[PDB]
RNA sequence: UGCGAAAGCAGUUGAAGACAAGUGCUUGUCGUUCGUUAUAAAUGGCCUCGUCAAACGGUGGAGAGAGUCGCUAGGUGAUCGUCAGAUCUGCCUAGUCUCUAUACAGCGUGUUUAAUUGACAUGGGUUGAUGCGUA
């Protein structure tokens, strides 16, 4: 004996642009809340530690959003002029920010009242202030003064090192993982300058030409650095010092770029790149940086970020707009005497000699139409086919199964105009689609052969056939057109 | 199976058995075991019995027994279908039995088409033997001489219900071809699904192709991809040839039609499925089911014989080489290259050996007296086989008659060294040899219509111990 | 695979030792280290002139020259680049013998002269290997001694193979370990083969064997990938390492015709299972696996070309199929001048595609069985036909049908024995010569139905049969391999409707659209226009043929006025074509009170 | 189970103002579906012809691919889009001829068109039966 | 039935004996033969072992649903009418635009390329069957 086969849902040949496993994961960023801010949100960053609250810089203020609540929990408004960054330290205890005045303020994250260290980096605005990932103490600062001073938290009065050489605004600083000595900066000159802090410094080790003003530089991996500038982003390798790839799908100038690796997605690593065209799209580094998904937003996107790898909860996708609109998308993640009377159920037989299991696994409950085919209820299985809110694919099967079983006339004997109308109404709709066109062609012929006389005396059915006769005719015209195109193509090739 | 309780006229059931129950019995002092005989009427060519012994306690197969289950192209000897309420394809009515028996004897005696050859395959990794039974594949171990598995490779009403009366006229999908890649991990199947009768779509056969895969430890093949109507609509896939080891590391195959098309499929890791890598246009309206296909060990060139003409197609261009066109006296049956040098081409009248290097036929042997029209096109493919090291074999079977033909047959194997210069061996068996193919070691296996797989190849203590054992 | 034209590297000096063209090659030594696939430099030792280094590309030039006295003969020469105690340096090692009295082993180091050294070798130096990693120079002497020296020519280790009169020694690397095998002649055509591995003793003997029947005096030897190649009396003998066992013998019929003494043969390898052979001024590229001549090139402007060395491709690992070889070319004339010439070689893909049909090696139906079961002399005939008087049709048919026992005027399955192609070719020649004009024998009708009708006669056959309507009709229906060109040209020139339809059917059945489409393009535009007119005035394939015509014409060529007439015609056909279809499908397809009168 | 189905024809791996060209070239380059869809929304055949006339030949190839996937998913849009496809094939016929490979880069068109054209004989058979019965009762 | 392509191209379905029924005659039948390649219909349908909830991983999707008198292109109705148009601020189909747990279908998570847990005493008895919910 053998268990009964489960009826096999029909699957017509794959059509173009099928849903890919990458897209299925990223479509789960469903819940969308739009918040409005006074000015353009310039920079967004995530706390590396639990609960991974993320900071957003807008106008003269920095706001920290709880991960679970998705609402402001701390506000830093002490800054007099605009603020330009909110990067966390690796530990996540501190928060550093810059000003147009040029001062760099280090606050204790989650204690906005206390200011730990204040540094007068330069008289010009201080756009980028990043902590060093490997080393906690050293803080980097970039100014429109075109010098990227390397600060130390212990000694604030003088810089530990003062990298220079850029002939334009520096707005991008990156630290290469596993090479703490190395520092990577990008200017609007179109050159990405790499420096070594172990050496004397103040002169770049070598420059990589990007050919357009560089808007952000991100070190994707210890040997690869991806830089987004102008209308494209190019990934560079330092060992060879040449570009492995470049992608120009974007239209407006890319502005921000972020990277995340080793999260529960099918795609191991993701590169999200803002567009300034309202787009923020995902690229896959394991696949030569090919696109896999994208979102569109109302205005240009000036900052992007995704929750870190160790999110430990609902994931977040955050984007920033020049209109001040902030868009968040989230992937949500008896009595004792009785118990003593029955205490054996927990046991799984770890100490026993012989373990014997015979329980058959529970199968998914079978739908009504399958129950009727299995019990040989041919006519009812047809009725269940046409019921309100029945998925189209499932209905097409129970027509096919009956035809495959050889029960087409048998399912249509005891029927009149009252109970034949549902079949024709589906057929009126099924005839359009390519997949069900052959099957509807088959059933429609039978009911005519079997209800010719009934059709004459029933006026309602007569209309159903005129309307059907109209649409089948319309289908002929479409198919005839397709042939002419097909012939047209063969001429070209 | 129905157990009728006669006290209350109730019943208990054991359904979905492998075949119709010819016989039942209760075998034991306390009715411990039920013994059943099953028929598997699907195979109309032969009577494929299977003996079951079920434990009465839980109605589960205590012992299942069956011989090899090939499917021959036509009925053999005196096989007669069982008795049904109606005359159908799979059964005989009350009256039709005697008349069908007479027609069967007259067909075996008078007619001239006597092709009972059956397709079979040999698994490289395991050397199990794969039988393409109707709508299923039966995996049989001939070293141990037992069946190991029986898997349904098609859709259709296979075991969902027991066909009765008119339903019995339905034809389940038929596995026409089944082949393995050289590496032995991929299984290719080609199937024809027959539409029901008396409908509009009752003349458009559906050609399906499927790719399966399994690990060595596992025993069930898993379907990995499915192509519906390859090469177009209603156009058969006459031939399947798995690729040699060189190209894609044995992860590809060629399929050939009756219209002259070649489709080269390969396994793409990025996609993780098989995909149609190369194509040739089957456009010219010359139709013939007689097509031969061979592939050189290197994988560079392909030999495609269609009707009476052989073509040499480069693999890189998938087009004629830039002599590639060879005409034969008649339509080609089999094209095989015994070694990289020599190509052995069989036509309906003769067989020949040709040097690709010289392009000159060396030896030609006349087959017409033995093979004239007894075999349909493409079954000589399965009668002839070629080793990869030593040489090839030709199998020729003939009817024995004394004073009009008689049902009994006699078979003869002929071992040919490469290029057919010498006969290494000559042998004769006393029954129709259906298939002979090359197992991958030196020996060859062949199948007889008796379903017999033959092989052609190169002190007081001592008493106390006895008394203790007796007790 | 193809051979490039040789290009001169240098002109050999006019020295007496080099005056002997047969022995000229032995006096020119090529360094193994510098001439490979990826190097652009060639270091050469010309006996009595110098040892010189040349750059090949972009143009040949001389980079360095070390003069040698005219009385010295360069027996071995090898040069390798490396680092020596660190400075990048080029180490040159060459061995000379002066009148056989004294043997010289010299080492020269050049900064990329840093140093030059010289010692007296005990015997003739035959092979030198320079190990730049270990700064060791390893020399092989004819007396069997293997001496290991440092770059200062201080002897470090010496190993004797226990045999004298060494004749062949070759270096090869396997899996990162260096090796050498040495062949020593013995008496009675016996040869001592010894395999040595280079590593307390740096040299280890791995194999030693005695080979019988192996002669040297008329044998040319070369080695490639564990296989030793011996050319002797036109037979190539393949021995395989490490045991130097004979695997295969290849007979080369071209060399069997060479008179012994006059023809100058040189034999060097170029790739896997592929070698280069030269016979006087003709060059061959051979595939030894399949026994095929990949490419042949004749140098008409040189009397003889002698190989010296070739750069060998590791084709199983290398995507490059192009390499280079160096040889000595000697010109014709009373004062012959020898020149060094380089030849570029395209070995190919090492695949059966290259070798198909190019073998250098140069039928009657046989009953399958020699001996109660159901059954389901060409030359003489040719001679009889040939004896016939011209235009004697009756005798010709009588002889052909009666001798061969042919029963039908058309070929059948019962005439398989006649299917020997040559006899058909001769009979066809007989028919043409004996018969001309308007009367041809019924034999031709039988041959035209023969499936093995020769391809040599297929051309113009339609023209020959143009006179007779019946034979022409017979050709179209059954004559195999009729050229598509002639069918097409005849298709659009005929005005007869019946022949038009069948030619369409024949053209469609035997040819793909892609092949037909190209030929229609070659045609004149008037003819397609004329054919298109016949349409507007079994029709299945004729329409499908028109669709082919339309595509070949292309977009640009078609004309609007003619197009509209077509546009009208096709619409009429579609209206009809639709119309028949519904016809075809159609063929396949109580009262409360009522009045009635009783029947009483 | 989860095995992919497919078919044999999936050859995937083998002048006037109001013209919307500028929006179209951007929409295809950036793969902006929403922006593209506004462009496809217009239906004036004079506008369709002028857009495709000035569209760069390189972009036309992906346009056919983009229209192809739209048609395959949404059958009802066969009519309106087919004029775009017809016009793209007409204007850029010369360039399309000089392309290394067409089956791979236009596989979706061939897949879509082949599916429809196969249905034609079946539908004609359905039409004939309906005319037989419709004529019958209308007369009666 | 033969040949062939799958399409089709040709060709068949004869004679005797016996029985049953109705009235020697008529029809139907054959666990009878010879010869030729040669409707159905005895009220008659497939077992039990464990269910439910909630996840997760791939495979498909005509997406499952709700809005926008916001656009584009059609089709078309009621009454009146000076045939130009009016009122229903008309209706329907399709595309588009906005949104949601991809909300929908399916295979698996006894080891697989990938991927799971949790609840229950899987019992007996009593009431309601005009059951419960909704119009």
């Amino acid at each position: 004996s053998t268990a009964r086969p489960r009826i096999i849902t029909s699957k017509a040949p794959l059509l173009p642009q099928q849903t890919t496993p990458e897209q299925r994961y990223w479509r789960q960023y469903t819940s969308a809340q739009l918040v409005k801010e006074h000015n353009s949100v310039t920079h967004i960053s995530f706390n590396p530690q639990h609960p991974h609250d993320f900071a957003v810089t807008s106008s003269t203020r920095v706001q920290i959003f709880s991960s679970r609540t998705r609402q402001v929990i701390k506000t830093f408004s002490r800054f007099k002029d605009v603020v330009y960054s909110a990067s966390f330290r690796s530990d996540g205890k501190l928060l550093c920010a810059g000003d147009a005045t040029g001062l760099v303020s280090v606050y204790d994250s989650y204690n906005p009242r206390t200011i730990l260290l204040s540094i007068n980096a330069s008289t010009h605005p201080t756009h980028v202030t990043k902590f060093h990932t490997q080393d906690n103490k050293i803080l980097a600062t970039a100014s429109d003064d075109r010098v990227t001073r390397l600060w130390d938290i212990s000694n604030a009065y003088e810089p530990q090192l003062e990298l220079t050489g850029a002939t334009d605004y520096v707005r991008t600083l990156s630290f290469i993982p596993a090479a703490p000595h190395l520092v990577a900066t990008g200017s609007y000159d179109g050159l990405i300058r790499l420096y070594d802090t172990r050496s004397s410094g103040s002169t770049p080790i070598y420059s990589l030409n990007h050919d357009q003003p560089v808007e952000n530089v991100i070190a994707v991996s210890p040997t690869q650095i991806v830089s987004c500038g102008g209308n494209n982003f190019k990934v560079w390798d330092l060992t060879s010092n040449k570009k492995l790839y470049e992608r120009g799908n974007f239209n407006k100038a890319v502005t921000c770029l972020d990277y995340v690796e080793n999260f529960d997605s099918p795609m191991q690593s993701a590169l999200i790149a803002s567009s300034l065209d309202g787009h923020v799209k995902v690229f896959d580094p394991l696949d030569n940086f090919q696109v896999k998904f994208g979102w569109k937003f109302s205005g240009p996107v000036l900052s992007c970020a995704v929750s870190p790898s160790t999110a430990q909860g609902n994931r977040h996708l955050v984007a920033g707009l020049s209109s001040g609109l902030l868009a968040i998308r989230t992937k949500k993640k008896k009595s004792n005497n009785f118990q003593r009377m029955m205490r054996g159920s927990e046991y799984q037989g770890d100490q026993e000699h012989i373990i014997h299991n015979d329980k058959v696994r529970s199968q998914r409950r079978m739908r009504a139409f399958e129950r009727n085919i299995n019990q040989f209820k041919w006519s009812e299985a047809l009725d269940n086919a046409f019921v309100p809110g029945m998925a189209k694919e499932l209905t097409l099967t129970v027509l096919q199964e009956l035809r495959k079983r050889g029960k087409v006339r048998v399912a249509l004997y005891g029927r009149d105009e009252s109970t034949l109308e549902p079949l024709l109404n589906w057929c009126l709709k099924g005839i359009e689609d390519v997949r069900s066109a052959s099957i509807v062609a088959d059933w429609v012929a039978v009911v005519l052969e079997l209800y010719g006389n009934t059709l004459e005396s029933s006026p309602v059915l007569q209309e159903l056939m005129i309307d059907l006769k109209t649409k089948v005719r319309h289908e002929i015209h479409k198919s005839k057109e397709a042939q002419r195109i097909e012939g047209m193509l063969q001429l070209l090739t | 199976m129905s157990l009728w309780q006669l006290e209350t006229n109730s019943q208990q059931f054991l359904p979905r058995l492998n075949g119709i129950i010819i016989d039942c019995q209760v075998l034991g002092p306390q009715g411990n075991y039920y013994s059943l005989i099953l028929q598997m009427t699907e195979n109309n060519s032969n009577s494929d019995y299977q003996f079951l012994l079920l434990n009465a306690s839980d109605l589960t197969s205590k012992l299942s027994i069956n011989g090899p289950l090939p499917v021959f192209n036509s009925t053999i000897k005196h096989i007669q279908q069982p008795i049904s309420a109606m005359n159908t394809k799979n059964s005989n009515s009350i009256t039709s039995l005697n008349h069908s028996k007479k027609k069967q004897s007259r067909k075996l005696i008078k007619s001239r088409r006597q092709d009972f050859t059956t397709n079979v395959e040999i698994n490289p990794i395991n050397k199990n033997l794969y039988f393409p039974h109707i709508s299923a594949v039966q995996i049989f171990d001939f070293y141990k001489n037992e069946q190991v598995n029986y898997q349904y490779l098609t859709s259709g009403v296979n075991n969902s219900m027991g066909k009765v009366r008119f339903e019995l006229n339905l034809q389940d999908p038929i596995i026409t071809d089944l082949k393995f890649t050289k590496d032995g991990q991929w299984m290719i199947t080609y199937e024809i699904e027959y539409p029901p009768n008396d409908l509009l779509s009752s003349k458009d056969l559906t050609h399906i192709l499927k790719f399966w895969t399994k690990n060595d430890n596992e025993t069930n093949w898993n379907l990995k991809t499915k192509v519906i109507n390859p090469h177009g609509i209603s156009v058969p896939i006459t031939k399947i040839l798995p690729s040699p080891r060189s190209v894609n590391n044995s992860q590809g195959c060629l399929t050939a039609d009756n219209n002259g098309g070649l489709k080269f499929w390969s396994f793409d890791s990025h996609e993780s499925n098989w995909c149609l890598k190369k194509i040739s246009l089957p456009n010219f309206n010359h139709f013939s089911n007689s097509v031969s296909l061979a592939w050189s060990q290197d994988g560079s060139l392909i030999f495609h014989g269609f009707d009476d003409k052989l073509q040499i197609l480069d693999f890189d261009t998938f087009k004629k080489f830039e002599v590639s066109e060879f005409t034969l006296d008649s339509e080609i049956q089999t094209v095989k290259l015994i070694n990289d040098t020599n190509l052995i081409v069989a036509t309906r009248t003769t067989l020949n050996a040709i040097n690709l290097l010289r392009g000159q036929v060396i030896n030609s042997f006349d087959l017409y007296p033995f093979v004239n029209g007894v075999y349909k096109n493409g079954h000589m493919d399965r009668l002839i086989t070629c080793d990869e090291r030593t040489g090839n074999i030709a199998l020729v079977i003939n009817q024995q008659l004394t004073d009009v033909p008689t049902i009994n047959y006699k078979s003869r194997i002929i071992i040919f060294d490469s290029d057919l210069s010498t006969k290494l061996g000559n042998f004769t068996h006393h029954e129709y040899i259906s298939w002979i193919g090359w197992n991958y070691d030196t020996d060859f296996i062949f199948l007889d219509i008796e379903s017999t797989l033959g092989v052609v190849g190169t002190s007081n203590s001592d008493i106390f111990a006895e008394q203790l054992h007796k007790l | 695979p193809s051979l490039s034209q040789p290009f001169r590297l240098a002109t050999l000096p006019k020295i007496a030792s080099l005056s002997n063209f047969s022995l000229q090659a032995d006096y020119v030594q090529v360094a193994d280290g510098t001439f490979n696939e990826s190097t652009n430099n060639i270091t050469l030792g010309i006996s009595g002139s110098s040892i010189s280094q040349y750059i090949i590309n972009p143009t040949p030039k001389l980079t360095f020259d070390y003069p040698i006295p005219s009385t010295n003969i360069i027996t071995a020469c090898n040069a390798e680049k490396g680092q020596a105690n660190k400075r990048n340096v080029e180490i040159w090692a060459f061995g000379l013998m002066v009148n056989k009295g004294n043997y010289t082993l010299n080492v020269i180091t050049k900064a990329l002269f840093l140093s030059q050294y010289k010692i007296k070798a005990k015997a003739k130096v035959m092979s030198i290997k320079i190990d730049t990693k270990n700064s060791l120079v390893i020399a092989i002497l004819q007396n069997g001694l293997i001496e290991i020296f440092d770059f200062k020519l201080t002897l470090l280790h010496s190993f004797d193979i226990s045999y004298d009169n060494l004749k062949y020694a070759k270096w090869f690397t396997e899996n990162g370990t260096e090796y050498v095998f040495v062949l020593c002649p013995l008496q009675d055509d016996k040869v001592c083969y010894k395999l040595l591995e280079l590593t307390s003793s740096p040299i280890k003997e791995l194999s030693s064997t005695i080979i019988e029947g192996f002669s040297f005096e008329n044998s040319k030897l070369c080695y490639q990938f564990g296989k030793l190649y011996k050319l002797n009396q036109g037979k190539i003998y393949i021995y395989s390492l490490p045991h130097c066992q004979l695997q295969q013998v290849i007979e080369f019929p071209m060399v069997d015709k060479l008179s012994p003494g006059d023809d100058l043969i040189s034999f060097q390898p170029v790739s896997v299972n592929r070698v280069l052979l030269t016979v006087n001024n003709v060059i061959y590229l051979l595939d030894l696996l399949h026994c095929s001549t990949l490419s042949q090139r004749e140098l008409t402007h040189v009397k003889t070309f002698q190989l010296l060395k070739s750069a060998v491709i590791n084709s199983e690992k290398s995507h490059n199929s192009k390499t280079i070889a160096i040889g000595i070319s000697t010109k014709n004339g009373p004062n012959p001048t020898s020149s060094l010439e380089i030849i570029n070689i395209d070995v190919g893909t090492n695949t059966l595609k290259d070798s198909l049909g190019k073998s250098f090696q140069v039928v009657i139906l046989k009953p399958l069985f020699d001996d109660r079961v159901k059954c389901n002399h060409c030359n003489e005939v040719i001679e009889k036909l040939s004896a016939l008087q011209d235009n004697d049709i009756t005798s010709f048919d009588d002889i052909f049908f009666k001798e061969l026992k042919i029963k039908e005027e058309h070929y059948t399955e019962k005439d398989r024995y006649i299917s020997d192609p040559g006899f058909l070719n001769k009979v066809l020649d007989l028919i043409f010569g004996k018969f001309s004009g308007n009367d041809y024998p019924k034999t031709l009708t039988f041959l035209l139905t023969h499936p093995l009708f020769p391809l040599s006669r297929t051309r113009n056959l339609l023209s020959l049969l143009r006179d007779q309507p019946r034979l022409f009709k017979q050709a179209i229906v059954t004559c195999p391999n009729l050229p598509l060109n002639e069918l097409l040209e005849e298709l659009f020139s005929i005005r007869n409707r019946e022949l038009l339809l069948d030619i369409s059917f024949r053209i469609l059945q035997d040819f793909t659209r892609d092949s037909i489409k190209q030929e229609m393009k070659k045609l004149s535009k008037l003819d397609v226009q004329n054919f298109i007119e016949f349409i507007t005035s079994q029709s299945t394939q004729l329409f499908q043929l028109l669709s082919l015509v339309l595509d070949s014409i292309g977009l640009f060529s078609l004309e609007g006025a003619l197009l509209e007439n077509l546009t009208l015609y096709i619409d009429k056909q579609v209206e009809i074509a639709e119309r028949n279809t519904e016809l075809w499908n159609l063929i396949d397809t109580l009262p409360t009170y009522t009045m009635e009168y009783l029947d009483i | 189970g989860n095995a992919r189905v497919t078919s044999g024809d999936n050859f995937k791996h083998v002048t006037t103002t109001g013209t919307v060209t500028v929006i179209l070239s951007q929409a295809l380059q950036s793969n902006d579906h929403s922006l593209l869809e506004t462009v496809l929304n217009n239906r004036d055949e004079r506008v369709i012809r002028d857009t495709i006339f000035r569209l760069k030949p390189a972009l036309a190839v992906i346009l056919l691919e983009r229209l192809a996937e739209r048609i395959a998913r949404q059958t009802h849009r066969q009519g309106p889009l087919n004029v775009w496809v017809k016009w793209c094939l007409i204007i850029h016929g010369g360039y399309l001829v000089s392309i290394p490979n067409l089956m791979s880069t236009l596989s979706s068109l061939h897949s879509t068109l082949k599916r429809r054209s196969d249905l034609l004989p079946r539908l004609l058979a359905l039409d004939a039966r309906l005319d037989c019965t419709i004529n019958k009762f209308k007369t009666l």
